[PDB]
C-alpha cells in the first residue's frame, strides 16, 4: 500500500469527427487586432 | 473494576492519613470537590508535558462530580494519587517525607517508562540512493523523499 | 555517536531534536537534572556519549 | 513577466502559464483558450431522426 | 487525474476555484500457495518405481489448471458490467457485437478487447454463421471446421472450455434500498467498492445473494465517462449495475447487507469524478438479474487493463 | 502527469460546445425524434432532401450514436451477393465510408437535449415580418405563439 | 469551563491556609480585591518575559472584578496561581515552604513548554544557489533572497 | 555543532541570536541558571554543543 508502481492506470477518451468536418480555412487568422471582436462575410 | 475521579482523591487522603476508613473525623465534602477540581486542573497541565493518558474530561458547560468515571487503567492509579498529593498536601499545611517523595519518583518514573516514544530520524532528502537500489522503478528513487506531509 | 539523556530531560522537547539537521535552529532546547526534592544536581548538557 | 509556453493537440494551440502568488507556497497554472463560431446559411443543416 | 474546465467572458477568474490533485490507488494482494507434494519409500523406488518422470509428468500442468480456475473465478467475481439475462444463451451474431459496442460506447481507449465463450455457445454461432449470403470460404469453413474467425463483431472471441460455474442463490420480493450509501469520491477512491442495505427481502434466507451476483439499479443511468453525458441504447437508457461481492444472509424483516464491486459516484462538490447520472436517493427500487435457483458457466468479456497476473519467484531453501 | 489529461478536456468542451451550437442553429428536421435509427433508409432520406434542396458544391456528412452503426451494420450483414461487405460487417461490424450517398461517421461523444414541457393547439397570432430587408443579416426572426397552457416555465427549450 | 478572575485568587488562598474549608476561616474582601488588583498588575507584567497567554485587561473606564470572566485556557491555573501566591505570601509576612517552591517551578516550566518557539536561521542573503537547482528556469533567483519580499511591482 | 540552553535562560532574547551571523553585534545577551529558590548556580554561558 506504500509502494507506487510509475505507469499512470489508462483513462475514458472521446472520439473527435466535428471539429475534422466543419469548414476551417475561410475562417483563419481572420480576427486580428484590427478587425476587433467579429468580421462578415457577403451572400450570393 | 472502573476507576472512579473520586477514588484517586480518597486514595491519596488515606496515604498521608488525613482521612481514612477507621478515621474517627473526616473531611467536610468541600474538600472532596476541591480535589476533584485541583485533579482535572492537574490532568489539563498534564496534557502538555507528559502525553495524553485517556483521562476523560467534562466536556460542555457542567462540573466533574466525584462518581464521574476517570477513565484511566489502574496501573496510572499510583502515579496520579501520589503527583495529587504532593499537589495537595500544603493545602492542609503539611510536609511530605522522603520516603513519600521516593515512592512519588519511582511511580513518575514508570509511568513515563511507561508511555516513553522516541523517534527515529529520517534522511534529508538530497541525499543521493545507491546506485545498488534500481533507482529507475519507482519515483523517490533517484534521490530520497525526506518527511512526508 | 548517539547522545544519551533521561526521559525528563527532554520529554516534549524531542521534535526539535529530531530536525536538527535538516533546519537550522540557533539553539537546541533541553532540562536540567533535578533529585526527588526538586533540587539541581546536572546541568542541561546532555549525559554522554556512545563509543 | 510570467512563464508561458504552447502546446499543440491536432491543430489548437494551447496558452500555459506559470505563476506563484500567493505566499502560502502554492504555484500555480491554467490553460486558456479562445474560439470563434459562425453560422453561414441555416438551411444546409439540422437535425434527423429514424421513422416508423 | 480528471479535471474540470470554467468559462468566462474575459478570463477573470479570481473569485473562483481551482482543481486540485485528489489521488486514489489501486492496490494489489499477493495469494495463496500452490502446493503438490508426493512421497515413497525407498524400497518402492529400488524395487517398483520405474519410469518415475513419465508418472511424475502431469503435476505442472495440475498447477497451472488450478490456477487458471481460481483466476477465472476471481474474474468473475470483480466484475461490474452486464448485458442481457442468464436465461437466454447467445444465439446470434449482435449478442456478441454488443460487448464490443458498450465498451466503445463507455469510452475505453487504450488496448485490445476480449469475449470468451464455452463451446456449445462457439457451436451455435457457427451454425447460425453456416446461413450466410455472399462469403463461400466463410460459409465453408464454418460448414466443415465448424470454427469462427478471430475478430467477430469487432471484437477478439475465444472458444475455452476452463471456464468456471457460479450458482445464483434464492431471492425474492421487491427489493428496494434502505439507507442512503455514501458515495462521494474523497471515500470510495480507494478500493471502488460500496455497501448499502435492502428492504422487503424474503423472511429468513440462507445465503440470499451469492457471490457473483448482479444487482441492477432501474431508475439510475450510465455516463459516458469523458463527455458526462446519458448512455442511451436507442430508446431505452442503460441501467447502472453491480456485482455482489461475498455471500450475504437474510433476517427477520427482510433486511439484507451487501458489498457490492464498481460505484455509482456522483460527488456535488467534485464533479470531475462523475460516473453515473444521479444519486441513489432512499426507496429506489433495485433488481437481481437471473432466476431464483439457477446455475450456468458465465460468458466473460473484459479489456487488457482490466485485471492482472503475477507470478513471484520463490527462493531456495537451505 | 498533469499535461495528458488537461488537453483532452479543453478539446472534448470545446467539441460538445460545438455540437450544441450546431444543433441551436440547424434549421432541417426530418423524422420523428423518438424512432431511433434501424433501416437503411433513415441515413439515405438526408442525402436525398440535401439534393432535393439544390446545394452542390461542398461535401455531406451524416453523424450518429455507436449502437445506431451497429443496428446499420447488422443489417448490412443480411446483403445477398457482395462478398467483401457481407465479410467486413460480420468480422469488423464496420459500415463503408458512403453510406446512400452521403459520408457516414461514427462519434460517441454527442450532446444531449431535453424536450421541454409544452401542451395546447399552439397557432400564430400576429403576423410577423419575414421582408429580405429585415432578415437579410442573420436569417434569424420573431413570432409570437398563442393558444399554450396558462403558465409554464421552460415552455420551449433551446433547439 | 469558565475561570473568571475570583477563582484564580480563591485557588491561591486555599493552597495556602489563609481562607478555606479545611482552615475553618471566611474570606475577607480586603484579600479578595488585593489579590485581584496584584493579578491584574502581574499579567501586565508578563507581557515581556512569558509572552502574551490570552489575557484579557479590562478597559480604562471601569475597574476589575472578582467575577469578571479572564480568557485563560484551563491549562494554565495551577502556574498562574502559583505565581500569584509566590508573588503576594509577603503581604502575610509568611515563608513559603520548600514543596510549594518546587511545585511553582514545575508548573511554570510546564507553562514556558507550551509556548515555546525555535527561530531557524535563514541564509545571510550574498550566499550562492548552486547550479542544480536551475535557477535560469526554476527559480528566478541566482542568491538567496534574504530580507527582501516577493516582487509586486506595484510597490517597487 | 549547535548550543544547547534552557527555555527560561534564553526567553525574550532569541532574536538576537538568531541574526548573529548577519548583523554584527558588540555582544550577545543570555542568562544565568538559578535553581528554585533564586540562587544563582551556574553562569550566563551555553551548557555545551553537539558533538
Amino acid at each position: 500500500s506504500q509502494i507506487v508502481l510509475k505507469k499512470f492506470l489508462p483513462g475514458f477518451m472521446s472520439d473527435l469527427v466535428l471539429a475534422k468536418t466543419v469548414d476551417r480555412q475561410l475562417l483563419a487568422g481572420e480576427i486580428n487586432s484590427s478587425t476587433g471582436d467579429s468580421v462578415s462575410f457577403k451572400r450570393p | 473494576t472502573v476507576l472512579t475521579k473520586g477514588e484517586i482523591v480518597l486514595f491519596a487522603l488515606r496515604k498521608f492519613a488525613i482521612a481514612s476508613n477507621a478515621s474517627l473525623t473526616d473531611v467536610e465534602p468541600q474538600s472532596i470537590e476541591d480535589g476533584v477540581n485541583d485533579l482535572e486542573d492537574m490532568m489539563s497541565e498534564w496534557m502538555i508535558n507528559p502525553g495524553d493518558i485517556g483521562y476523560a474530561f467534562a466536556t460542555g458547560d457542567e462540573q466533574p462530580l466525584p462518581d464521574d468515571e476517570s477513565g484511566l487503567p489502574r496501573k496510572y492509579k499510583h502515579a496520579v494519587g501520589y503527583q495529587l498529593l504532593l499537589r495537595m498536601l500544603s493545602d492542609y499545611s503539611l510536609e511530605p517525607t522522603p520516603q513519600v517523595l521516593s515512592n512519588a519518583q519511582r511511580s513518575y518514573d514508570a509511568l513515563m517508562t511507561d508511555t516513553l516514544v522516541v523517534p527515529s530520524m529520517r534522511r534529508r532528502g538530497d541525499f543521493p540512493v545507491g546506485q545498488g537500489n534500481k533507482y529507475d522503478v519507482f519515483t523517490s528513487d533517484r534521490y530520497y523523499p525526506g518527511d512526508l506531509p | 555517536q548517539i547522545p544519551i539523556v533521561g526521559m525528563e530531560q527532554i520529554r516534549g522537547l524531542e521534535k526539535h531534536w529530531e530536525a536538527r539537521n535538516k533546519k537550522r535552529p540557533a539553539f537546541l532546547p533541553l532540562r536540567e537534572v533535578r533529585d526527588k526534592s526538586g533540587n539541581i544536581i546536572a546541568g542541561a548538557t546532555p549525559a554522554g556519549y556512545t563509543q | 513577466s510570467i512563464d508561458s509556453a504552447v502546446a499543440t493537440y491536432e491543430g489548437f494551440s494551447i496558452r500555459v502559464h506559470k505563476y506563484a502568488d500567493g505566499d502560502a507556497n502554492v504555484q500555480k497554472m491554467r490553460f486558456d483558450l479562445l474560439p470563434a463560431y459562425v453560422c453561414f446559411n441555416p438551411h444546409m443543416g439540422g437535425q434527423f431522426f429514424g421513422n416508423p | 487525474h480528471q479535471f474540470s474546465s470554467l468559462r468566462t467572458p474575459t478570463g477573470d477568474i479570481s473569485g473562483q476555484n481551482k482543481n486540485n490533485l485528489i489521488s486514489g490507488k489501486a492496490t494489489g494482494r499477493v495469494g495463496n500457495y500452490i502446493t503438490v507434494a508426493v512421497e515413497y519409500q525407498q524400497l518402492e523406488e529400488a524395487i517398483k518405481l520405474n519410469q518415475l518422470e513419465e508418472i511424475l509428468a502431469p503435476v505442472r500442468q495440475r498447477i497451472v489448471t488450478d490456477l487458471e480456475t481460481e483466476l477465472a473465478h476471481f474474474m468473475m467475481n470483480n466484475g461490474a458490467l452486464s448485458l442481457g439475462s442468464p436465461n437466454t444463451p447467445i444465439t446470434k451474431w449482435s449478442d456478441v457485437a454488443q460487448t464490443a459496442s458498450f465498451l466503445k460506447d463507455l469510452g475505453v481507449n487504450e488496448g485490445e478487447n476480449y469475449a470468451v465463450m464455452d463451446p456449445w455457445s462457439a457451436q451455435r454461432l457457427a451454425d447460425a454463421q453456416t446461413g450466410l449470403h455472399a462469403s463461400d470460404q466463410l460459409v465453408r469453413t464454418a460448414w466443415e471446421n465448424a470454427q469462427i474467425p478471430t475478430n467477430f463483431g469487432g471484437i477478439r472471441a475465444l472458444m475455452s472450455n476452463g471456464l468456471a460455474s457460479r450458482t445464483q442463490g434464492a431471492f425474492g420480493g421487491t427489493l428496494t434500498v434502505k439507507t442512503q450509501p455514501t458515495v462521494t469520491y474523497n471515500a470510495v477512491k480507494d478500493s471502488y467498492q460500496f455497501t448499502v442495505t435492502l428492504t422487503g427481502a424474503t423472511a429468513s434466507v440462507t445465503g440470499f445473494l451469492k457471490a457473483g451476483d448482479q444487482v441492477k439499479f432501474t431508475n439510475t443511468y450510465w455516463l459516458q465517462q469523458q463527455t458526462k453525458q446519458a448512455l442511451y441504447n436507442g430508446a431505452t437508457p442503460i441501467s447502472f449495475t453491480a456485482t455482489v461481492t461475498a455471500d450475504a444472509n437474510s433476517d427477520s424483516g427482510g433486511d439484507v447487507t451487501v458489498t457490492l464491486s464498481g460505484v455509482p459516484i456522483y460527488d456535488t462538490t467534485n464533479p470531475q469524478y462523475n460516473s453515473v447520472s444521479r444519486q441513489v436517493e432512499a426507496g429506489d427500487a433495485v433488481s437481481v438479474v437471473g432466476t431464483a435457483s439457477q446455475t450456468m458457466k458465465p460468458n466473460l468479456f473484459y479489456n487488457k487493463f482490466f485485471c492482472g497476473l503475477g507470478s513471484i519467484p520463490l527462493p531456495k531453501l537451505h
